[PDB]
């Protein structure tokens, strides 16, 4: 009936501090389609975030890619936040540069 | 060398308005190239890839007309299915439809697909032969009988083997720098000591297309699956994909563990070690 | 290009 989102947060290119890149949050495996996805910088929502259009896998679960330009630094922490009817609280996944 | 065109429709009823949310997305291969969203102001099919802007206004009129009519069909269907299932008017429900065609390296039709769902479960699907339907339940059996009366399979098959292949070929010729081509994985190993005695090896594949890939570990020549982790293949955002596979090993014994990378863009599977 | 509207369910 309902399926909880799977989340991966990661960069388009291997991160180098001071070099511009793209931060991705790939959300998949969820149903129904209504969902909130945000990229966080030091706990704050990033305002200019784009995303792909709603599609789904052969098991009917939905997937979306959210993404934004960013420049990694040492100080800044990045994460993806997802809210969905299946979640008792928003799920926040921290970005790790080797994952 | 192989290519596909797919369309995905999602209609979600709204217990508040009436007009369900309808979203249609077109793909050539793994590239979204057109979309329609009933929530949007344009009320038009819109381009989502640079190479589709080369299509004329005749095109956008025909496509907008079609998907709007499909959204109207889905709206009636949501009511019909609510009735089949004896469901109340108060809940939200979802219809999903996907269809499309695959072509082989020679550009000829290889296979077609069409499948429809209700509330995230199979409802009715076209069989592999493109000539009959599989109904998941007794409600979809009613739909199947209706579609047998109106030659719906024959119409779907004619599109899949004809216009679908014809326009897929046209779009592939429209795409140039923008159309993602086969791109072999760029690989590297990372190594993270965990304890005085274990370490993580992580085998990376980046920048590859198509998304299909196989990463495997071998220990001293034989496949290793214990103590491994594999993330689902994920889009980089630029048309290429990424994947990694990791294994935990005794520190200092990394030489026994080889990453094997299989991908259509490689003349021979790659192997790498720390 | 899209398939015309599916047959009503």
């Amino acid at each position: 009936i309902q399926r909880t989102p799977k989340i991966q947060v990661y960069s388009r290119h291997p991160a180098e501090n001071g070099k511009s890149n793209f931060l991705n949050c790939y959300v998949s495996g969820f149903h129904p389609s209504d969902i909130e996805v945000d990229l966080l910088k030091n706990g704050e929502r990033i305002e200019k975030v784009e995303h792909s259009d709603l599609s789904f896998s052969k098991d009917w679960s939905f997937y979306l890619l959210y993404y934004t330009e960013f420049t990694p630094t040492e100080k800044d922490e990045y994460a993806c936040r997802v809210n969905h009817v299946t979640l008792s609280q928003p799920k926040i996944v921290k970005w790790d540069r080797d994952m | 060398g192989s290519h596909s065109m797919r369309y995905f429709y999602t209609s979600v009823s709204r217990p508040g308005r009436g007009e369900p949310r309808f979203i249609a997305v077109g793909y050539v291969d793994d590239t979204q190239f057109v979309r329609f969203d009933s929530d949007a102001a344009s009320q038009r099919m819109e381009p989502r890839a640079p190479w589709i802007e080369q299509e004329g206004p005749e095109y956008w009129d025909q496509e907008t007309r079609n998907v709007k009519a499909q959204s109207q069909t889905d709206r009636v269907d949501l009511g019909t299915l609510r009735g089949y299932y004896n469901q109340s008017e108060d809940g939200s429900h979802t219809i999903q439809i996907m269809y499309g065609c695959d072509v082989g390296p020679d550009g000829r039709f290889l296979r077609g697909y069409r499948q429809d769902a209700y509330d995230g479960k199979d409802y009715i699907a076209l069989n592999e032969d493109l000539r009959s339907w599989t109904a998941a339940d007794m409600a979809a059996q009613i739909t199947k009988r209706k579609w047998e009366a109106a030659h719906a399979a024959e119409q779907q098959r004619a599109y899949l083997e004809g216009r679908c292949v014809e326009w897929l070929r046209r779009y592939l010729e429209n795409g140039k720098e923008t159309l993602q081509r086969t791109d072999p994985p760029k690989t590297h190993m990372t190594h993270h000591p965990i304890s005085d005695h274990e370490a993580t090896l992580r085998c990376w594949a980046l920048g590859f297309y198509p998304a299909e890939i196989t990463l495997t570990w071998q220990r001293d020549g034989e496949d290793q699956t214990q103590d491994t982790e594999l993330v689902e293949t994920r889009p980089a955002g630029d048309g290429t994909f990424q994947k990694w596979a990791a294994v935990v090993v005794p520190s200092g014994e990394e030489q026994r563990y080889t990453c094997h990378v299989q991908h259509e863009g490689l003349p021979k599977p790659l192997t790498l070690r720390w | 290009k899209t398939f015309p509207p599916t047959e009503p369910k």
